[PDB]
């Protein structure tokens, strides 16, 4: 009612999952992905409460494929081109010397999007999971070589991931 | 170029001297330079068509700040309960705060 | 009368800048089987949440936070389900009122 | 409007568990390291060393 | 550089003494040097450069 | 020569992320809750190492995690 | 538009 309440509203990547498996390893799913930024444009200010607007791309499908299969769930092409011209009635239509009577604002532009999934049924020893679990090992040397040797922060870090 | 006249306004005493006055003249408005040219002190037959140059300069600021922070803190604290029962316990304070429907 | 009068302007800019961040978080919990644990390691902030109008004041935990609901079979498999969670208080959007 | 309203920092831990008379049993634990850095610099000029 | 020259302002009597006007002359805005270089006591035709 | 008319902004980044866990059937004197245990001697040692001799507040310390 | 222009390139890739 009224014109209180404050609420807060998730914005980045998100991922939501349901999976189901068949015994030859078909895979029947909802997915919902979502990849949302804050838009300065479309943003409002109120009195001093800023509320802002967003970009999003969103595609929630149900589906279901086979073991280890990539399918495309969304994607757009989408060109756009606006022209407008004011001129003088009979100097504009000059060729090369009408520029000099004739205004033009010309805009143009693409956008092009591709959303794909790839399902697979796993377990701690496979290669998806190993691959993720080698990542993190060299993002701890990452962090660990930008310290000094005498650093006690550099000692926090040779304790984790154990 | 205008032209630089001798009229009298309407409604002032014959007696007076002219003053200056002026034939078709335009002060064209100034988008974006506007303030960067001047036009009230600019002499309207035009002497001097050009003006060139640059004004610039860049400014610094010096650093040298350095802290160090430590925090250490142990709690130890030590209850007794009964089999089936419950023990709560506080040690600290309670600050206001306004909460209503 | 016939004659322009025009002008242009420039700015010059050399502007370059860096970041880098890193963290790791590491926090471990126990529960037994058929229980639960909560664990958060952060602070409070107070938020103004009340019914209608256009007042109630309400907390919000932030920092690091782990749940963890597990079970366990006669082979020591677990089914658990666990919510990590890692936040941090951002100034860019954080507004007046 | 004069009504402070504090935060606070807290560390809080809710634990099911059991064990034997006498024992010790760790219910929460966590180290947490953090780095960030941040440069501005000359274009050229600012890759000079020292 | 700018031209100094006299002028006569629209409006006045034509016995009075001129004043000094110029031809086209630019005074620039400076973004972030705003109030640390001084342009009201600035000589135009510029007289020590740095 | 072109830079001296044109202008450029320009913006990258990248983000990396990883989130795992590992589960374990353990009991009190396993490996998982010792290690944790001798962390927190370490953690009272380091405390009682920074304070002087005769203060107070280092036979507060001395009286805990008995 | 221009033959060159990329925005001829994604207009071909339409109504395939």
């Amino acid at each position: 009612a009224a014109g209180q309440n404050v609420t807060y509203k998730d914005y980045g990547i998100k991922l939501e999952f349901e999976p189901r498996v068949d015994d030859d390893n078909n895979v029947s799913m909802r997915v919902l992905a979502d990849v949302s930024d804050i838009d300065p444009a479309t943003s409002v200010s109120l009195n001093g409460f800023t509320v802002p607007g967003f970009i999003t791309r969103r595609s929630n499908a149900e589906i279901n494929v086979g073991d280890g299969q990539t399918m495309v769930i969304s994607g757009l092409v989408n060109p756009k081109t606006a022209k407008n011209v004011s001129k003088l009635p009979w100097l504009g239509d000059i060729p090369i010397l009408g520029n000099l009577f004739k205004s033009t604002n010309f805009q143009s532009g693409n956008t092009d999007l591709v959303i794909l999934v790839t399902p697979r049924v796993v377990s701690a020893a496979s290669l998806e999971n190993i691959r993720q679990v080698s990542q993190a090992v060299e993002m701890k040397d990452e962090y660990r070589n930008t310290l000094p040797k005498g650093s006690t922060t550099r000692d926090a870090v040779d304790r984790t991931l154990g | 170029g205008p032209r630089n006249v001798a009229t009298i306004p309407l409604g002032q005493d014959l007696t007076q001297p002219p003053v200056a006055g002026t034939g078709v003249r335009v002060t064209p408005p100034l988008g974006s330079l506007n303030g960067a040219i001047d036009l009230a002190n600019l002499a309207r037959p035009i002497a001097g068509t050009t003006n060139f140059g640059i004004i610039t300069g860049v400014l610094s600021t010096i650093n040298f700040a350095l802290s160090n922070g430590d925090a250490y803190l142990i709690a130890n604290p030590q209850l007794s309960a009964r089999s089936g029962g419950r023990t709560d316990f506080l040690a600290g304070g309670q600050v206001p705060i306004l909460q209503a429907l | 009368n016939f004659g322009i009068i025009t002008g242009v302007l420039s700015t010059i800019n050399f502007a370059l800048s860096n970041g880098d961040a890193y963290l790791i978080a590491n926090p471990q919990l126990s529960a037994r089987s058929g229980g639960r644990t909560d664990f958060l390691a952060g602070g409070q902030v107070p938020i103004l949440q009340a019914l209608a109008a256009g007042q109630n004041v309400t907390y919000k935990d932030y920092g690091i936070k782990l749940e963890f609901e597990p079970r366990v079979d006669d082979d020591n498999n677990v089914s658990m389900r666990v919510l990590a969670d890692v936040s941090d208080i951002d100034p860019a959007t954080s507004v007046s009122l």
